[PDB]
């Protein structure tokens, strides 16, 4: 691709009986986490979590502040008019979710924009991707969309996903140009380890790589094995990098048919890797 | 409501190797809704200086976090990390395997 | 930099 995202993650959680809804902002820039902001915080202001972010002046970290004190709010009233749409009760604990953010290409241009919402952990409505209607995912979300569209609120997301979004998208893509446009490759080796007399497993193993997204395969007699591949989800090491395991279980004998394949965007060409034994 | 139960991994940033300093990961994800309780043990004992990144979710809303701290291990001393959640009826404790 | 003057659900 070449390509960079923003994306900014909001949660807002009541809990009824023990004060207003948290709200929790974080935003990144691909798969780096850069600024956050909680309302349970003791000053709740927004952090930054990145060096190259750091130097941003005051005046930054002031309007952003605001910004989520005010979503903060939205939120609230989100909220309350949400359990309205459903019928539900006050007693409850429930979860709103945003998500929006831009992509852009190697040259700086937008590749699409995206604005969506979840209620309980469910799809509620989303942006299309022309930036005009919404897709609204019931008849709740439909008195959304109702109002929303009274109000052309679209035409402001859209605004922002075209301008804001992929002008400060670049900015700080310049500013961090020394990591976030950095591939490390991953670090692989395969480990062999025996269940029982007449089988082993083959583990490979990917370490150290950004960004995330990764493919791991293996092979027998060159037949790609994904019924019978055992794989790990992609996880943080905590230093930036990710890493992740695929494994299979092979009969004695007949590890030199197994090949682990592994894709990345910092590997010129994909790594073809076997059990090596000493 | 539905629920997602967390899928847990336990782990060390570095590859292992006894009495070098390293950090011991617990990554909670998969799960909604996000309140979650997560320790590190050391020889079944809560270890005090935990970290936690901040929450976030997936394209498929389910959070995820991460718990950390500095850690030395050794031959003997035995990690592992515990996990309570709405969608368990007791926590859940994932020893550390140094091989996975 | 995060979007102002969202509108409630």
């Amino acid at each position: 691709m070449g390509s960079h995202s923003m994306r900014y993650f909001y949660t807002s959680v009541s809990r009824p009986g023990r004060g207003e809804p948290r709200f929790i902002s974080v935003g990144y820039v691909d798969d780096t986490q850069f600024v956050r902001f909680d309302s349970d915080a003791a000053s709740p202001r927004e952090e930054p979590r990145a060096p190259w972010i750091e130097q941003e002046g005051p005046e930054y970290w002031d309007r952003n502040t605001q910004i989520y004190k005010a979503q903060a709010q939205t939120d609230r009233e989100s909220l309350r008019n949400l359990r309205g749409y459903y019928n539900q009760s006050e007693a409850g604990s429930h979860t709103l979710q945003s998500m929006y953010g831009c992509d852009v290409g190697p040259d700086g241009r937008l590749l699409r924009g995206h604005n969506q919402y979840a209620y309980d952990g469910k799809d509620y409505i989303a942006l299309n991707e022309d930036l005009r209607s919404w897709t609204a995912a019931d008849t709740a979300a439909q008195i959304t969309q109702r109002k929303w569209e009274a109000a052309r609120v679209a035409e402001q997301d859209r605004a922002y996903l075209e301008g804001t979004c992929v002008e400060w998208l670049r900015r700080y893509l310049e500013n961090g140009k020394d990591t976030l446009e950095r591939a490390d490759p991953p670090k692989t080796h395969v480990t062999h380890h025996p269940i029982s007399d007449h089988e082993a497993t083959l583990r490979c193993w990917a370490l150290g790589f950004y960004p995330a997204e990764i493919t791991l395969t293996w092979q027998r007699d060159g037949e790609d094995q994904t019924q019978d591949t055992e794989l790990v989800e992609t996880r943080p090491a905590g230093d930036r990098t990710f890493q992740k395991w695929a494994a299979v279980v092979v009969p004695s004998g007949e590890e030199q048919r197994y090949t682990c394949h592994v894709q990345h965007e910092g590997l010129p060409k994909p790594l073809t890797l076997r059990w090596e034994p000493s | 409501m539905i629920q997602r139960t967390p899928k847990i991994q336990v782990y060390s940033r570095h590859p292992a190797e006894n009495g070098k300093s390293n950090f011991l990961n617990c990554y909670v994800s998969g799960f909604h809704p996000s309140d979650i309780e997560v320790d590190l043990l050391k020889n079944g004992e809560r270890i005090e200086k935990v970290e936690h990144s901040d929450l976030s979710f997936s394209k498929d809303w389910s959070f995820y976090l991460l718990y950390y701290t500095e850690f030395t291990p050794t031959e003997k001393d035995e990690y592992a990390c515990r996990v309570n959640h709405v969608t368990l009826s007791q926590p859940k404790i994932v020893k550390w395997d140094r091989d996975m | 930099t995060p979007q102002d003057l969202n509108t409630m659900l």
